[PDB]
């Protein structure tokens, strides 16, 4: 995350981190339930085998609420293309299930319809990771999270130099620094109403990050609702 | 300014609109309380709450 602020104590319970086997975090994910991970299909290529991690603010100090879980299922997309990053999107069935506690708790999905006329029709929403602090920085140590508002969908597609499908959508800011970056992928996108927080996407890509006349992208989730949910009942 | 345009129609999250009105529903966890419009966790930990 670029720019943003650091998540305080409670504050983004439904953050997921993917570990490679060398426990680095390499990818993040969204908490579905206690069994279930949103994350984003071109992460399960950054590494040979991996792990979620949940409950972790700080991968520099062990707070105590951290709990490492092995993937029992991977369900990607059958339509995920490399190429465009289109149906950028995957469900991973933990072979345990999460204990909610204190900053772990899953994030909400929404209702198609009321989503993308109320949720997406919103300001902005949320991102949040452990990803890389700047295009060449190092990743963060700490959990961060970044208010992006939301972006007109015409104005994305000229500001992209790739195509934007049906599937995705874009958020950040024109020229100020702040936006998702490397290592953030995967992660969640989440909307507040009323206090209450939906998965409304998953970090995706971007050119470059914060890069000025560019958006952070992101997988269109409720173009995905009814893939989720026939996928978080096998 | 109709219905689930006018404030979501009063409902703590999901609106609809049916048969020209509004009928609130709630995510998975919640249960819609007696007004028909609010949500109530049904255990600890409901989703999209922020834990204390
Ligand atoms: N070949 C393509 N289709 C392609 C199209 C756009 C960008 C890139 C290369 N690329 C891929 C992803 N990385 S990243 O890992 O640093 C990300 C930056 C960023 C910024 C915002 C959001 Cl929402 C998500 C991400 S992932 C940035 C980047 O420049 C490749
Ligand atoms: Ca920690």
């Amino acid at each position: 995350i670029v720019g943003g602020q650091e998540c305080k104590d409670g504050e983004c319970p439904w953050q997921a981190l993917l570990i490679n086997e060398e426990n680095e975090g390499f990818c993040g994910g969204t908490i579905l339930s206690e069994f279930y991970i949103l994350t984003a299909a071109h992460c399960l290529y950054q590494a040979k085998r991996f792990k979620v991690r949940v409950g972790d603010r700080n991968t520099e100090q062990e707070e105590g609420g951290e709990a490492v879980h092995e993937v029992e299922v991977v369900i990607k997309h059958n339509r995920f293309t490399k190429e465009t990053y289109d149906f950028d999107i995957a469900v991973l069935r933990l072979k345990t299930p999460i204990t909610f506690r204190m900053n772990v708790a899953p994030a909400c999905l929404p209702e198609r319809d009321w989503a993308e006329s109320t949720l997406m029709t919103q300001k902005t929403g949320i991102v949040s990771g452990f990803g890389r602090t700047h295009e060449k920085g190092r990743q963060s140590t700490r959990l961060k999270m970044l208010e992006v508002p939301y972006v007109d969908r015409n104005s994305c597609k000229l500001s992209s130099s790739f195509i934007i499908t049906q599937n995705m959508f874009c958020a950040g800011y024109d020229t100020k620094q702040e936006d998702a970056c490397q290592g953030d992928s995967g992660g969640p996108h989440v909307t507040r109403f009323k206090d209450t927080y939906f998965v409304t996407g998953i970090v995706s890509w971007g050119e470059g990050c914060a890069r000025k006349g560019k958006y952070g992208i992101y997988t269109k989730v409720t173009a995905f609702l009814k893939w989720i949910d026939r996928s978080m009942k096998t | 300014r109709k219905l689930c345009s006018l404030d979501n129609g009063d409902c703590d999250q999901f609106c609809h609109e049916e048969q020209n009105s509004v009928v609130c529903s709630c995510a998975r966890g919640y249960t819609l309380a007696d007004n028909g419009k609010a949500c109530i966790p049904t255990g600890p930990y409901p989703c999209g709450k922020q834990t204390l």
